[PDB]
RNA sequence: GAGGUGAAAUUCUUGGAUUUAUUGAAGACUAACUACUGCGAAAGCAUUUGCCAAGGACGUUUUCAUUAAUCAAGAACGUAGGGAUCGGGUGGUGUUUUUUUAAU
């Protein structure tokens, strides 16, 4: 803080002056899976590539919370950021895979208002691979056209019907798919319109979203499958000259 | 095949719509009775084969 | 929509940036133009301008946030202190508003700041220690005090202001 | 171990100033074909490059050199079964595909890259009932085409892979099978019309189908892509299997 | 070609934090507070204190090499104010002015679902 | 904000320029009157120091810019610039025709420490890095090629090459002398008991004395011209 | 509650005027109608 | 340096406090939706799903035939009118809906 405040018996321990770590750090760049476009998402510091807690295994656990507008180049979904788990380090390029998805909180806090009721659902579902997802879904009552009453409330025995049909159909949409297919069908926001089409029979149902996919168990690595999700590659020679 | 889909859809929507309104207003039976149709059902053949299947 | 004719000229010809009123997601997006727009913080100042206006202050108050850039905008809630069940919450907002807005306007003219208050969340804009003075007067009043006593306390705080 | 069975370099020990005993072991064991290289990350490792090939695995050449250096310089290694029905697979006319291995799937991955281009183009257009899910089902997409798909190969019967697309679950589909299949032809006509409208670098031509019997009016389209591959599009509807169960 | 850090601007009570990290979250770069610039102990939550703190962070991050900052404002969360104070906007205005490209302003303040 | 102080009795700010990016590498010529400075985006301005203002721009590059070097013999007509990088590359510019001579993308980390000399226009150069590769090139005036790599095990910062043809390297508080045209460390100082390493080498009296400024705030003297004719 | 009843009167007025306006008022697309 | 206040102070912190990220465990609570709305005899009652029983209103050309009310003792638990809304039913006839899978 300053000179007049206190010594406080903790500054007597001496300071171990300077290590200058950014001369030692190293830049990697991240390659997203090829379900998206624009797979280069940015760069990451790690450590110096030495032995004794090496770089390629001090890596490969982290996540990056990138924005879907930054992945797709289209500002129609500025919300719905995703989380990519960096998994296989391969020649300066962190090959990553899908790990989660969440709305930026301003979007749902501006979606929810009073004089309407919202519906929540969430299932634990295994995909066709051995991933398991606590996949969520949010829903909202539409004020019907030519309405008069301010309310637009659900009868809470329609709520069980809407939640049953929404858990059933998104359980079907997960279980008939793999994780890459789940991302490539979640990106152009189509289970939302599928919920609205299969659920407009019972209630009018303003904008539907999914807003959360949480992975709870991962199968194995399968290096070849992860390389198949991007493109192949074979690290080979550079000249010795000594 | 464009003129084929044009002609086939043009006769099909016409016969479908006339069958739909024909089952939607088929009130008279010859002895007093009024056929219950149900909402937005499209065909007398459809309700006939449905009531044959529900045996 | 009713104040859009007075909002955008202090976003275009006074302050140098450009606006769009997106009806896609019902928002306002602001670009800065690389060709001729100066003032590298003007994007942030105009964003905070329309943020204060959509948050609830009036448009002259938001222009007062746009010019004279050192006025910030604090926000807090009724629900943090004493947990305020709904009948007492009605007592709370009625006690802060007074009668015909008179206690709120007293705090406004006293502590050189301007407040607005939603059903459970209030906002004060001004300078930073005036925000703190208004916030301690508001939290004393929402704890529940005689308005004559908070009038005398604001006489003392106005004497600190002079 | 079939994972790294055909990895074309063999990373031995790392390089330091003090030459370690395993580095000396590797030097004396390989010798004239050992080297020390930098990899792309930056580390330096003694290794041995191997010119891979399609008519062999590299383990043949490795055991050839590592026996003709150690057990005898005249001990002839004879194998011909692998060389005989390791190239009974048709050699795909690609850049350097004789030099590439057999576990390489880059022809399939190039086909899927062209499919992703077509995927984005078929999504971000507009339909009266938009695409719910387009997904491939073809043999190249399951990596079991006989020849590896080279671009512009017309005459292979496994050329036109089939991708299916399902639309939104709309109730306004017609009742009987000839009219709903004719509506599927209507939707395919719409998407090829807009495809020739906006993306002239692709092309489209229709095709009657006959494998599903007793409805001669099932029509697919086939996209000829500028990358060199073709795709056969089949529309699936929610009404189809309940129409067949009705029948 | 730009590269991106992540701000994690903490608009706490009686203090303000700014420390940009590379967008994983592990390798933090230049942790500053509101205390280590001003010398009074009364306004270590000052808007001016957060202002020159964000200026020093901008200088150090341009020294390292990151040019854009995805900015994420966090209040103190919990069963407390749940909403940024003045120090958050002060640091935001400072490092939006100081030659650093800004991306994706958010709010990552924790919400309780009625804890104690 | 670039400034220059004339070191003589007029100690006033002679010239002051507004440079684009906050820069962190400067080098003046082996002669006077040339000062090169490159920012943290791709822009390497060079300035005649007498009548101080911009004489070359050199947008040119990519990423933040690492160390660089001049090629200066008094009364020449060559006048090259070295121009290292953070993403590993060396893009050599001249100053008499404002052209990129040769683009070289071969490294893997920040290209610190590069040096240019001629041995009978031959003009061999040598570029170290935070990766452990010093990677000297032949570097003809028209079209260039490569020669040996000779790989020191350090993190080389300011590899002042071509001593009396013998290279230097620092970066673990270890001043390695390495022969050219073959690889052998032959003189190397005592590794200290700290972790702090070499920030900078500094040549005195035409590459005969060496100042060593550390990561710590100390600065040492070496006397290479005695300790090369000397082991350790 | 007065504001509630006023907003309901406004909505009923808007709906009556909307109903009043409602009462007072190529090949492949012909095949691809009704969807 | 963190904390904390009107200022402080105590405390914690180079054996790395605060902050950041990846997790894991523990108990309690059910943010926004939340209203002059719902239920219960009353106190009270807000996550989902299932089970176990119960209860209210409505519907009724179903049955019994005064079985009703009121409370000591005891017992269990702790003046007339109009608008709007919730639950049920009837009728109307437009859009949401849709069609031979069931439902309504």
């Amino acid at each position: 803080v300053g000179k007049n405040k206190r010594l406080s018996k903790g500054k007597k321990g001496q300071k171990k002056r300077v290590v200058d770590p950014f001369t030692r750090k190293e830049w990697f760049d991240i390659k997203a899976p090829s379900t998206f476009e624009n797979r280069n998402v940015g760069k990451t510091l790690v450590n110096k590539s030495t032995g004794l807690k090496s770089a390629s295994d001090a890596l490969k656990g982290r996540v990056v919370e990138v924005c879907l507008a930054d992945l797709q180049g289209s500002e129609d979904h500025s919300f719905r950021k995703i989380k990519l788990r960096v998994d296989e380090v391969q020649g300066k390029n962190l090959l990553t895979n899908f790990h989660g998805m969440d709305f930026t909180t301003d979007k749902l806090r501006s979606m929810v208002r009073k004089w309407q009721t919202l519906i929540e659902a969430n299932v634990t579902v295994k995909t066709s691979d051995d991933y398991v997802l606590r996949i969520f879904a949010i829903a909202f009552t539409r004020k019907q056209a030519n309405q008069v009453k301010r309310h637009s409330y659900a009868q809470s025995s329609h709520i069980r019907a809407i939640r049953k049909v929404i858990s059933e159909i998104l359980t079907k949409e997960v279980q008939g798919s793999t994780l890459a297919q789940l991302t490539s069908k979640l990106i152009p926001e189509v289970i939302n319109k599928e919920i609205e089409n299969a659920t407009k029979d019972i209630f009018p149902l303003q904008n539907i979203h999914v807003r959360k996919v949480k992975l709870l168990k991962q199968p194995k690595f399968d290096v070849g499958a992860l390389m198949a999700l991007h493109g192949e590659g074979s690290g080979e020679e550079k000249g010795k000259k000594v | 095949l464009k003129e084929d889909i044009h002609t086939h859809m043009a006769i099909f929507e016409q016969r479908e719509a006339q069958a739909q309104e024909d089952v939607q207003s088929s009130i008279v039976d010859e002895d007093g009775f009024t056929l219950v149709v149900g909402k937005n059902t499209k065909s007398l053949n459809s309700i006939r084969k449905k009531i044959l299947n529900k045996n | 929509r009713n104040s859009w004719t007075k909002i955008y000229p202090p976003l275009v010809e006074h302050l140098k940036l450009q606006v769009r009123m997106n009806l896609k997601t019902k928002s306002v997006e602001l670009r800065t133009n690389p060709k001729f727009t100066t003032d590298p913080g003007a994007l942030q100042k105009g964003a905070d301008f329309i943020k204060a206006f959509t948050l609830g202050f009036d448009l002259d108050d938001s222009i007062a946030l746009l010019r004279l850039d050192d006025l910030y905008i604090e926000t807090f809630e009724v629900k943090d202190v004493k947990t305020l069940t709904g009948d007492h919450l009605s007592r709370a907002i009625g006690r802060i508003a007074g009668k015909d807005g008179k206690t709120k306007f007293a705090i406004e003219n006293a502590t050189r700041t301007r407040i607005v208050l939603a059903d459970s969340k209030i906002h004060i804009l001004g300078g930073f220690t005036h925000i703190r003075m208004a916030r301690e007067s508001v939290v004393s009043l929402i704890l529940g005090s005689p308005p004559g006593k908070v009038y005398g306390n604001l006489r003392t705080v106005a004497s600190r202001l002079k | 171990n079939p994972s790294e069975c055909d990895k074309l370099v063999t990373k031995g020990p790392a390089h330091s100033e003090t030459m370690s005993t395993e580095a000396a072991v590797f030097k004396n064991f390989w010798g004239i074909k050992s080297s020390l290289r930098r990899f792309k990350d930056g580390s330096i490792t003694h290794c041995c490059v191997w010119s891979t090939s399609s008519s062999e695995p590299i383990i043949s050449s490795i055991v050839n050199f590592a026996l003709q250096k150690h057990v005898s310089k005249k001990a002839q290694i004879s194998n011909e079964t692998i060389k005989k029905f390791h190239n009974f697979l048709p050699l795909p006319n690609l850049p350097s595909s004789a030099k590439t291995s057999v576990l390489n799937l880059s022809s399939f991955f190039n086909l899927k890259k062209s499919f992703d281009d077509l995927y984005k183009i078929i999504f971000q257009m507009k339909l009266p009932l938009s695409v719910k899910s387009i997904l491939p089902v073809g043999s190249a997409f399951r990596y079991t085409s006989l020849c590896q798909p080279v671009p512009f190969a017309y005459s292979d019967p496994d050329f036109f892979q089939d991708v299916i697309l399902e639309f939104e679950t709309s109730p306004k589909w017609p009742d009987e099978i000839t009219s709903l299949e004719k509506a599927k032809t209507a939707f395919l006509l719409k998407i090829q019309e807009e495809l020739s409208a906006n993306s002239s670098t692709y092309r489209s031509f229709f095709s009657r189908d006959e494998s599903i019997p007793y409805n001669l009016e099932i029509v697919t389209l086939n996209i000829l892509t500028p990358e060199g591959y073709g795709f056969k599009f089949r529309v699936l509807t929610e009404r189809d299997e309940i129409l067949y169960l009705r029948a | 070609s730009q590269v991106f850090g992540v701000a994690r601007i903490y608009a706490s009570f009686n203090d303000t934090f700014v420390h940009v990290t590379d967008l994983s979250g592990k390798e933090t770069i230049a942790r500053v507070t509101g205390g280590m610039k001003v010398k009074a102990d009364r306004d270590e939550s000052s808007p001016y204190a957060a202002m020159l703190a964000a200026q020093d962070v901008a200088a150090k991050c341009k020294e390292v090499g990151i040019t854009a900052v995805h900015v994420k404002i966090r209040a103190t969360g919990g069963t407390r104010t749940k909403t940024p104070g003045p120090g958050g906007q002060a640091a935001l205005r400072a490092l939006a002015r100081s030659g650093l490209r800004i991306g994706r302003i958010e709010d990552v303040t924790p919400v309780p679902s009625d804890s104690t | 904000q670039l400034l220059k102080i004339f070191h003589l009795k007029t100690g006033k700010v002679v010239r002051s320029m507004k440079i684009s990016s906050p820069s962190y590498i400067l080098d003046a010529d082996s002669t006077s009157t040339l000062l090169a400075v490159g920012g943290t985006d791709g822009s390497i301005i060079v300035v005649d120091i007498e009548n101080g203002y911009i004489t070359h721009s050199f947008k040119g590059h990519g990423g933040t810019i690492s160390s660089l070097k001049f090629y200066g013999q008094l009364n020449s007509k060559i006048w090259l610039l070295a121009s290292g990088d953070t993403n590993g590359m060396v893009k050599v510019w001249d100053l008499v025709k404002r052209k990129c001579l040769h683009t070289l993308q071969e490294h893997t980390s920040a290209v610190r420490g590069l040096d240019i000399i001629e041995v009978p226009p031959s003009l061999n150069l040598l570029s170290g890095g935070r990766d452990d590769i010093i990677n000297l090139w032949d570097f003809n005036m028209k079209k260039k090629c490569k020669l040996l790599k000779t790989l020191p095990v350090n993190q080389q910062v300011e590899s002042c090459g071509f001593l009396k043809i013998i290279y230097t390297a620092g970066g673990d508080a270890i001043f390695q002398l390495i022969d050219s045209e073959s690889g052998s460390v032959l003189k190397r100082t005592n590794k200290p008991i700290e972790e702090l390493f070499i920030i900078g080498v500094l040549p005195i009296l035409s590459n005969s004395q060496m100042f060593l400024v550390l990561s710590d705030q100390t600065l040492q003297l070496i006397n290479v011209e005695e300790d090369l004719k000397n082991t350790i | 509650t007065q504001n509630v009843i006023d907003e309901r009167k406004l909505r009923v007025q808007k709906q009556l005027d909307k109903e009043k306006n409602i009462r007072k008022r190529d090949v492949i697309e012909e095949a691809l109608s009704r969807f």
